């Protein structure tokens, strides 16, 4: 508990990278969050939207 | 069937050649809301319910 700074400082750039991970899981309105789905079910046109 | 006693056949243990239905001169529209029909003969899916 005395280097509390220390471990706080790893854990922000852990917690900070493990949500931009999860951010990856996330649609954003998209029909899958995964892009290999994307591009296997729709063709050009529909896929770039 | 009826609209109000609409039918479901459920589809199942096939190969299906969905080419065969979207060049078909039968049909006046094919519109699809998640898959793009050229892309079907690309896929297999865990069941289909006509």
């Amino acid at each position: 508990s005395a280097l509390g700074k220390l471990q706080d400082v790893v854990n922000q750039n852990a917690q900070a990278l493990n949500t931009l991970v999860k951010q990856l899981s996330s649609n954003f309105g998209a029909i899958s969050s995964v892009l290999n789905d994307i591009l296997s079910r729709l063709d050009k046109v529909e896929a770039e939207v | 069937a009826s609209v109000y006693a609409w039918n479901r056949k459920r589809i199942s243990n096939c190969v299906a050649d969905y080419s065969v239905l979207y060049n078909s001169a039968s049909f006046s529209t094919f519109k699809c809301y998640g898959v793009s029909p050229t892309k079907l003969n690309d896929l297999c899916f865990t069941n289909v319910y006509a």
